[PDB]
RNA sequence: GGCGUAAAGCGCACGCAGGCGGUUUGUUAAGUCAGAUGUGAAAUCCCCGGGCUCAACCUGGGAACUGCAUCUGAUACUGGC
RNA sequence: AGGCGGCCCCCUGGACGAAGACUGACGCUCAGGUGCGAAAGCGUGGGGAGCAAACAGGAUUAGAUACCCUGGUAGUCCACGCCGUAAACGAUGUCGACUUGGAGGUUGUGCCCUUGAGGCGUGGCUUCCGGAGCUAACGCGUUAAGUCGACCGCCUGGGGA
RNA sequence: CUGCAUGGCUGUCGUCAGCUCGUGUUGUGAAAUGUUGGGUUAAGUCCCGCAACGAGCGCAACCCUUAUCCUUUGUUGCCAG
RNA sequence: ACUAUGGUUUUUAUU
């Protein structure tokens, strides 16, 4: 384990009281976190990711928030891992035995503008059906090459996404997330402390996880 | 390894015109005669279609029965609406014991040394949902490092 | 559905016809009386030549005909370039000299008339018929086609019950104009009950 | 076995008789249970065997009537103090 | 509890918290009993502007017994008795107990230069939200119809009742 | 004789935009979802939005037909030069 | 500104 920044400190109470998984105290209206109760979890969050990467588990990285949606695309330039930075749909994994027909439509439209029937009359009218491709490239474009289901889902926010969590968690796929003291986890299988500032969530940790995926072998 | 059986068939009630609808409903079961069971309900026009939708549902699910001394590993409750089923173990070298419609499910699970009470609806398409709520309520320990039995 | 007829109300477009006859415009109404006189002794000779389709050709005060058969050896033997043995019959039943022609057949089991004859053989005999229906579907769909209807009505018991059934496969557009659906009607009475067999095959549009 | 509704919560509160009531150490042994004696005939349903051809009828012991009284004990729990 | 507000008044039951203390089971529920009235009704005496069961007049209409529209009795106000009753409907029984959180109201009790031209703990009560669960479904959600207990009353098909 | 038997053909809405499918989803279930919702049209037509998605038949296409300017022909039809 | 009626019986799934 390597940074992974976890404290500033900053802000007053935006924490869940129920349900206080990492906070243990307050000083000068800033709340402090216990990093000794989390050693068994820091030695797990990327250690288990390495275990499935060493077993050729297919990994899906999520970042639809505009602070992460481009850094996750440079992370896919430096690693042969799956990424989504645009929208999700209800049934995107939990209806795959039907929704794979939209993937098979996506790949058929990537070749449709080379048809001899596409050259006829008006350029504007010939493209009206092939324009549906840009909506499938926005919802299934990140999973069309996967040929099946992910082995794990990785997110760097604990409450920005919802359908990306519902589609994985119900289907028995483990979700991995980092939690700031301004968020509370739901539908997550692997949890650890982190920060909400993009310079820590995006710029540090989204590099540190790709350094765990490039290790397999097996 | 594999046992198959037909339990019930019924025409859909609806007066649709004038005449009645030609839809039918069927209930079938699958098992192994050794410790597993699966069930299927189906609805389609005429019995030769409705029975096949039921078989294709019954060929898509399988649950294990918890067994000890050749009978149930414990007495168990299983409920679906008016079907408030209780299933309990019987004596050595026994099979009647089982009769009526419960015999048709125990015949594909393989164990007639099991006694049942419905405490309400014996309606075949609904009581079959309460028995498998009982098979999901069967205990397999996963506790023998602290608690007695097995 | 179900009365839109592929070889009736939909026959006036894109399909080959089985009869054409020429006459004086002032006596077509008089020559109309002959259209059964050319069939009455010939219709029961078509199966005896294994014919899949007939084309009646009748020039002014003349007769020709063309017949399509997979098994011409049943009616002409070897080698097929002398049709005398059939011409001498066709000219005698017609009461006028004739010149008949014989044509070849491609995929003969992919035909609504053969499927209908293969199913009628079971019901005119009061035997098990569903085996022949499933065999015809798994014959046609593996020889060509994209969907098929094979339907039966009457004496489907169960003793003295009548009933009707089909069980469809693939897709079959019966209301689309230029669908080119291959079809045949079959109807019979055993002197103990009425039976009917209905067949439609879809291969491709236009 | 139920009482918002399909059938049932008193118009409501107070209260005599009845029902119910925190906790520990003594003490009692009513209630509870334990070691035995006495009895519940003939039978019941059941387990094994007998006098008569089978069977009735008659058996000859089990299993059993889980209560009621007396004797000798236990004191956790419930009740008395 | 049913019930109770034009305004202004006196007599009298009841609740509970913080720092603590004393008494010593004195705590809960009840067969039959105990006690009283909203609006009309009855008795026995007053009063009358407006409204108005009943009642009178013309339309409207087949008729109008209702609406329209002109008049109007009892009653409505007031008191001592009798009536003792309904949706006395927030369709929910009285008491004891265990649950997970947000913000305000109300009523007590603590803390923090209050440091902001403000807040956080925590009992009795409460308005809106709100995580499990309960249900035939709509509903009930710690002031639950969740979860477990003490006591009393009631009920066995339609209508007859 | 009879359209309360059995075929066949059948009125009108109306070329109207509607009727349906498979696999998922949801309820105790008949049933619902999609096809509803938001703009638009002649329109289940097209975008938007989306636990439902893509599809089938109907549609739109396809087919026939018209004013103008051309074009083949050149007649017993026509006559600008 | 305007109103009340309808007894009893009651048919497709196949020659």
């Amino acid at each position: 384990m390597l940074k992974a920044g976890v404290h500033f400190g900053h802000q007053t109470r935006y924490w869940n009281p129920k349900m206080k998984p990492f906070i243990f105290g307050a000083r000068n209206k800033v709340h402090i976190i216990n990093l000794e109760k989390t050693v068994p979890m820091f030695n797990e969050a990327l250690a288990e990711l390495n275990k499935i990467a060493s077993r050729k588990g297919k990994i899906l990285f999520v970042g639809t928030k505009r602070a992460a949606s481009e850094a996750v695309k440079d992370a896919a330039l430096s690693c042969d891992q799956f990424f989504v930075n645009h929208r999700w749909l209800g049934g995107m994994l939990t209806n795959w035995k039907t929704v794979r027909q939209s993937i098979k439509r996506l790949k058929d439209l990537e070749t449709q503008s080379q048809d001899g029937t596409f050259d006829k009359l008006t350029k504007k009218e010939a493209l009206m059906r092939t324009r549906e491709l840009e909506k499938l490239e926005n919802s299934l474009g990140g999973i069309k090459d996967m040929g099946g289901l992910p082995d794990a889902l990785f997110v760097i926010d604990a409450d920005h996404e919802h359908i990306a969590i519902k589609e994985a968690n119900n289907l028995g796929i483990p979700v991995f997330a980092i939690v700031d003291t301004n968020s509370d986890p739901d539908g997550v299988d692997f949890v650890i402390p982190g920060n909400d500032d993009a310079i820590r969530a995006v710029t540090l940790y989204l590099g540190a996880v790709a350094a765990t995926v490039r290790e397999g072998r097996s | 390894e594999l046992q198959e059986k037909l339990i019930a068939v019924n025409r859909v009630s609806k007066t649709v015109k004038g005449g009645r609808i030609f839809s039918f409903t069927a209930l079938t079961v699958v098992g192994d005669g050794n410790g597993r069971v699966g069930f299927g309900y189906g609805k389609a026009r005429e019995v030769p279609a409705a029975i096949q939708k039921a078989m294709e549902k019954a060929r898509r699910n399988m649950i294990n029965v918890a067994l000890n001394n050749g009978t149930l590993q414990h007495p168990v409750k299983g409920v679906h609406t008016g079907s408030r089923v209780f299933m309990q173990p019987a004596s050595e070298g026994t099979g009647i014991i089982a009769g009526g419609a419960m015999r048709a499910v125990l015949e594909v699970a393989g164990v007639h040394n099991v006694l049942a009470k419905a405490y309400g609806s014996t309606n075949p398409i609904n009581v079959v949902r309460a028995t498998i709520d009982g098979l999901e309520n069967m205990n397999s320990p996963e506790m023998v490092a602290a608690k007695r039995g097995k | 559905g179900q009365k839109v007829h592929p070889n009736g109300i939909r026959l006036g477009i894109v399909k080959p016809w089985n009869s054409t006859w020429f006459a004086n415009t002032k006596e077509f109404a008089d020559n109309l009386d002959s259209d059964f006189k050319v069939r009455q002794y010939l219709t029961k000779e078509l199966a005896k030549a294994s014919v899949s389709r007939i084309v009646i050709e009748r020039p002014a005060k003349s007769i020709r005909v063309t017949i399509h058969t997979a098994r011409p050896g049943i009616v002409i033997g070897k080698k097929g370039e002398d049709v005398e043995k059939l011409r001498k019959v066709v000219a005698d039943i017609a009461g006028v000299p004739a010149q008949i022609n014989i044509a070849e057949v491609r995929k003969p089991e992919l035909d609504a008339k053969l499927v209908a004859d293969s199913i009628t053989s079971q019901l005119e005999r009061r035997v098990m018929f569903r085996r022949a229906m499933k065999r015809a579907v798994q014959n046609a769909m593996r020889l060509g086609a994209k969907g098929i209807k094979v339907e039966v009505s009457g004496r489907l018991g169960g003793a003295e019950i009548a009933r009707t059934e089909w069980y469809r496969e693939g897709r079959v557009p019966l209301h689309t104009l230029r669908a080119d659906i291959d079809y045949n009607t079959s109807e019979a009475h055993t002197t103990y009950g009425v039976i009917g067999v209905k067949v439609w095959i879809f291969k491709g549009e236009i």
